[PDB]
RNA sequence: GCGGCGCGCCUGCUACACCGGACCGCAGGCGUCCCACGGCGGGCUCAGCGAGGACGGAGACCUCCCGCGGAGCAGAAGGGC
RNA sequence: CGGAACGGCGUCGGCCGGUCCCGACA
RNA sequence: GCCUGCCCCUCGCCCGCCCCCCAAACUCCGAAGGGCCGCGCCGCCCCGCCGCUGGCCUGGGCGGGGCGGGCGAAUGCGGGCG
RNA sequence: AGUUCGGCCAUCCUACGGCGGAAACUCCUUAACUCGUUCCGAAUUAGGAAGAGAAGCGCCGUCAGGCCCCGCCAGUACUGCGAUCGGAGACGUCGUGGGAACACGGGGUGCCGAACU
């Protein structure tokens, strides 16, 4: 959180809802197997790389990410960074508190990413 | 910067503190130093032999050589795109032992201690990893004494 | 321009900020001769000894 | 107090004769100080060169002996016989140490010798009590207590009893 | 060169603490450098107007800012809310002072502010605080300034 | 006549107090630094100082090591212990200083040798059986498996003179067998072209006090009573001083162990510190006393 | 070009609290002086206030006190004691 | 309409001190 | 003001206390901001060696053999060298 | 309690006023020596033991000065970062981070560790 504040101008952040996590993991989720971007279309790929961490299926994946559990680092690293459609962005120059878009959007990140997925 | 002598821009760096002008406390000459100990380098203005350079002030190094009167200490100095191990000989008055890894030495002892204590009673092993703050728990706070606060009016002019 | 330090820190950090290499930390350069002679005398006995 | 320790004593008498650029008179002034005090006097040189009194830096313009003990008492009283046992009330210092000066070495009682001319001298007397060594000792040196320090008024009383001096 | 303004205390400099009740201050609206010539011309105008309309005795005028920065004759560095000119005056001169300050403002460069001082005279204490301390007698007087008799130091 | 006080508030604000023992005047830190400094390559090997301090009543001789936050006294013998060895008076005299030094050296060497047995320090370094003006250096010949204990003379704020008593305790340490480096220039006997053992022997045997005692008694009996009342009261014959001193040196060597005497502790309780309320109450009284004149 | 010399070297700056930063930017120095103005050990306290002491006064000389250094340490400046 | 100190009873919006039915001498 | 007079006054001087505005070449304080170094192998016992250190049966280094525990900030990412 | 040696060096200092001392410390009392005084046993070197707390020294005090600590000062002054923020500027503002100082008030006023009696 201290590092994120240094890069606030370049990013928008918020707490994600479980439905927002499910839609990202299912509709836009791609694995990082052998440094390749392998699409997550089945519960078999997640089992193959995350059985050691007990993340056998997609429901385990959208649960670990949401509860920030013990195997959060492994679960998060398994996912290639999501590639999304272009954001609406009212103003890229100012913070969401000043009425722009950068910085903490809080619950509004769920709405912001919705269109992008 | 037309002139670059060994002691330039040292007006404040090699000057003693407000009430610390005088002769080094005998502890500086009584402290035992061993090879590989981390030592902070801070010049003392009163002593002019074995004095390091203004760059070396504020640097922490390991004692490569211990010698009759001066200890040789090796610091890492970033010269352009390379950090170089600069071995310097500094008299006792300008070398002070560094706590530096003292936190790590305490942690190694405490982690081992809380492991044995568990083997005896309170058997579940304690978490021996640092956690970087983390988020706060939910908790509950009484708002019975809550006081309303309001923006105050301007009065400056 | 008589002098510029611009770009110098981009060039330094392009493939640089390099460690001084090992065998520089454990070098005997500038160590007291009397200590070094004692080390060699001690090393030349039993398991540490490397002579025939 | 009536403590024996709080008894004032004549710690030292300084007999200084300052002449100037004449040179010969300084050596002769030392000889009459040597014969009065009974100890050899030392010479103080000049700190500055001043044309008006011919003072030149390092010209040995003074001669002085520090007389201590019974000898000091005898010389002070002989000098005070010239002053007819009368001293100014302000001739005493804040430290409790007083002084007087006389012209003519003959007036003290020294016999006249033609080779050596008559030279006057300044008599400064320091008053001290037992226990003042704490200021002068090399080890554990601390200032004398304000009560134990001689006061100007208490010094007048001591000398008005010892020599019956009237101010 | 020497600053044109050598006198910073004009009017009744030796007046007593309670002799003058109302204080008015001309502060600086903008951060700027004010010339010594500008401080000498404003100092001539305000002093003359009040002295003409009332008396030299009726007011004590202080040019708070002093020209120190030699410019390669000299200039005064001033900030927003730093008092340029100040005056403590009795009721006989209260009305004239505000209009004199407005005749000094046209000489000084930049925005200027004329305010009444809640503080009594040149003393730190506000007029109400001055009065409360005066009734107790805690307000010991020193020259023209006023201070608290204090509970510090040797009692005797 | 009207002048500012030399000790202004600014003077006190900028005043730097000297070290506690420098303010007291008890120690010179320049001398101490050289006496306490050891080579860094020697690490924590202990460095010993033979400290000889002379109070008006007695001579205190001690062996001290410099720890980082304290000084450790390995052994300490005092001149006040000399009556147990047969010297009743003149405990600050030159001869007594030599026997106090002998006592510290024998006491320390014996404590090191208390359990060793095979090569005891005292057995290996016996010392000079007779008290003599001859220069003795234990280090000159050494066992080579054990070396003579080495300590360095610390005189504190004392002026080093020929005949000074600080040197006499160092000669007694040397005579016991402690190796204290010396030149013997500051000893009664050095005359540039050689050392007169006889002159030091005499000071060690107390001849100076005893010749004075004989001369003073003959010239003025009353002054002899005033000057040497304690000797007359201790029934000590003037000529007998040399015999008493030699017997004492033997008595020190035979048993240097401390008697370990303990006495009563009397502590005055003194005044209790005023409470804050009591100080405030004094202020109210002081205000009231000034209010009525 | 005329002149000067950031043409070798040094101190305090401007220089923006590691270090590094340009200036025909600023206030100044250096090319010498000393077999003592060196080395070491011992002793000592300095400049000065105050108050005192024949000549002797603003001024020497001798005195006590209190003296964080207000003195000195060859020469610039800053540290140091 | 790049623009300043200064002016404006242009048109709005406030802030503060007051006096209005003791009609703001009859 | 007066045989004179220092007989007294007035400002200075000089101390005391306030006080207006300060400083690139002032600093009793003192930021933000930077810099340097650390963040895994420990604890305990034993033994060997040394013209090196100590009064020693002392250290300090350099090894060897055990016996107990072990991976002890977050995030990203294979590093190094010629 | 006191002494010697220390550690850190003012909560330890400075001024002044009290209060003690059995022991210790000190002051002290003398120069036959030893040694020492630009002159002087003042200091020092030695040899003492007739005195004494009067000092130094401990202990307490003082609307004391200093020093030390905590509040307030003040989220102030500054400043890191982002701003097609305001403003002609030079200055301020907002969002997101840090954050003094001088005053002022309230108190405190050395401890530690070896030996010895």
């Amino acid at each position: 959180l201290n590092a994120l504040r240094i890069v606030d101008h370049y990013v928008t952040y918020g707490e994600p809802t479980v439905e927002t996590i499910r839609n990202l993991i299912y509709k836009r989720g791609f694995a990082k197997v052998n440094g390749q971007r392998i699409p997550i279309v089945d519960n078999n790929l997640i089992d193959e790389q995350l059985s050691k961490h007990n993340i056998l299926c997609a429901e385990d994946l959208v649960h670990e990410i949401f509860t920030c559990g013990s195997s959060f680092k492994e679960a998060n690293n398994f996912l290639w960074p999501f590639q999304l459609n272009s954001a609406a962005l009212k103003d890229k120059r100012n913070n969401f508190a000043e009425g722009g878009d950068f910085g903490y959007r809080g619950k509004y990140i769920n709405e912001f990413v919705a269109r992008m997925i | 910067t037309h002139s670059q002598g060994y002691r330039c821009k040292t007006r404040y760096c090699f000057a003693r503190k407000f009430r610390r002008h005088g002769m080094a406390n005998l502890t500086t000459y009584n402290r035992v130093y061993k090879l590989g100990q981390y030592v902070n380098i801070k010049v003392n203005g009163a002593y002019h032999k074995g004095m390091p350079h203004r760059y070396y002030n504020g640097r922490t190094g390991t004692i490569f050589n211990i010698g009759p009167r001066a200890l040789g200490v090796q610091i890492q100095k970033r010269v352009r795109g390379r950090i170089m191990l600069k071995r310097i000989n500094v008299r006792l008055e300008h070398v002070h032992p560094s706590d530096c890894r003292k936190n790590h030495l305490e942690r190694v002892a405490a982690n081992d201690a809380a492991r044995r204590l568990a083997k005896e009673t309170g058997q579940p092993v304690p978490c021996l990893k640092r956690q970087n703050a983390l988020p706060r728990a939910a908790h509950v706070v009484s708002i019975a004494s809550a006081i309303d606060i309001t923006p105050l009016k301007y009065d400056g002019v | 321009k008589n002098h510029t330090s611009k770009n110098q820190n981009r060039k330094d950090h392009r493939n640089g900020i390099k460690k001084p290499k090992k065998s520089a930390y454990t070098s005997h350069k500038g160590m007291c001769p009397k200590y070094l002679r004692n080390l060699r005398r001690s090393r030349a006995n039993d398991p540490r000894q490397s002579l025939r | 107090s009536e403590n024996p320790m709080r008894r004032i004593r004549i710690e030292k008498l300084v007999l200084n004769i300052c002449i100037g650029g004449e040179g010969d008179a300084l050596t002769k002034a030392a000889k009459v100080l040597q014969q009065l005090t009974d100890q050899e006097p030392t010479f103080s040189k000049s700190r500055l060169t001043i044309r008006g009194f011919g003072i030149r830096r390092g010209q040995k313009i003074s001669t002085h002996v520090t007389v201590r003990g019974e000898k000091a008492r005898e010389i002070i009283e002989r000098g005070l016989r010239v002053k007819n046992f009368e001293l100014p009330y302000s001739c005493f210092s804040t430290t409790g140490n007083f002084g007087f000066g006389i012209t003519e070495h003959i007036d003290l009682g020294i016999k006249y010798d033609p080779s050596m001319g008559i030279y006057g001298m300044d008599f400064y007397v320091v008053l001290s009590r037992p226990g003042f060594r704490v200021n002068k000792r090399r080890a554990q040196q601390q200032h004398v207590g304000a009560s134990h320090k001689i006061t100007p008024d208490e010094a007048r009383a001591w000398v008005e009893r010892e020599f019956e001096v009237v101010y | 060169p020497d600053p044109k303004i050598r006198y910073f205390d004009l009017g009744n400099r030796r007046a007593k603490v309670n002799d003058f009740p109302y204080c008015f201050h001309l502060l600086s609206g903008e951060k700027e450098q004010v010339s010594s010539e500008a401080l000498e011309a404003c100092r001539i105008a305000c002093n003359k107007y009040i002295a003409k309309k009332a008396g030299k005795d009726s007011f004590h005028l202080r040019i708070r800012v002093h020209p120190f920065h030699v410019i390669r004759g000299t200039v005064a560095r001033v900030s927003i809310g730093q008092p340029l000119l100040s005056v403590r005056c009795r009721a006989s001169a209260k009305d004239y002072v505000k209009d004199a300050l407005r005749r000094a403002k046209f000489k000084i460069p930049g925005r200027q502010a004329i305010v009444e001082s809640r503080n009594w005279g040149f003393t730190e204490f506000t007029k109400e605080e001055y009065e409360d301390l005066r009734e107790r007698g805690e307000l010991q007087y020193d020259g023209n300034n006023a201070h608290r008799i204090s509970r510090k130091g040797p009692l005797n | 006549g009207w002048v500012k006080v030399q000790k202004t508030r600014s003077y006190f604000k900028r005043f730097q107090v000297q070290f506690r023992r420098r303010r007291e005047g008890k120690t010179d830190y320049q001398a101490r630094k050289a006496l306490i400094i050891q080579d860094k390559n020697k690490y924590a090997t202990p460095r010993y100082r033979f400290v000889v301090r002379r109070t008006n009543k007695d001579i205190i001789c001690q062996v001290t090591a410099a720890e980082l936050t304290k000084d450790r006294v390995v052994c300490a013998a005092y001149s006040h212990e000399l009556p147990r060895y047969g010297i009743p008076v003149g405990l600050t005299n030159y001869a007594a200083a030599y026997a106090t030094g002998l006592l510290c050296g024998r006491r320390l060497l014996e404590k090191l040798s208390v359990g060793i047995k095979e090569n005891a320090l005292a057995q290996l370094y016996p010392g000079l059986d007779k008290a003599t003006g001859e220069e003795y250096h234990p280090d000159e010949n050494e066992n080579e498996e054990v070396h003579a204990f080495k300590a360095f003379l610390d005189i504190g704020l004392a002026r080093a003179s020929t005949g000074a008593r600080v040197f006499a305790a160092m000669k007694g340490a040397v005579d016991a067998g402690l190796n204290i480096p010396h030149s013997m220039k500051r000893f009664p006997g050095y005359s540039k072209d050689g050392f007169d053992s006889s002159a030091l022997r005499d000071r060690i045997m107390g001849k100076h006090v005893g010749d004075y005692m004989a001369e003073l008694k003959a010239e003025d009996e009353e002054t002899y009573r005033k000057r040497f009342s304690k000797y007359i009261a201790a029934k000590v014959e003037p000529l007998r001083l040399e015999a008493m001193y030699t017997k004492a040196h033997a008595a020190i060597r035979a048993n240097p162990q401390a008697v370990k005497a303990k006495f009563e502790i009397k502590k005055p309780v003194r005044q209790a510190r005023l409470t804050l309320k009591e100080r405030k109450e004094r202020i109210d009284a002081k205000k009231l006393e000034a209010l009525k004149q």
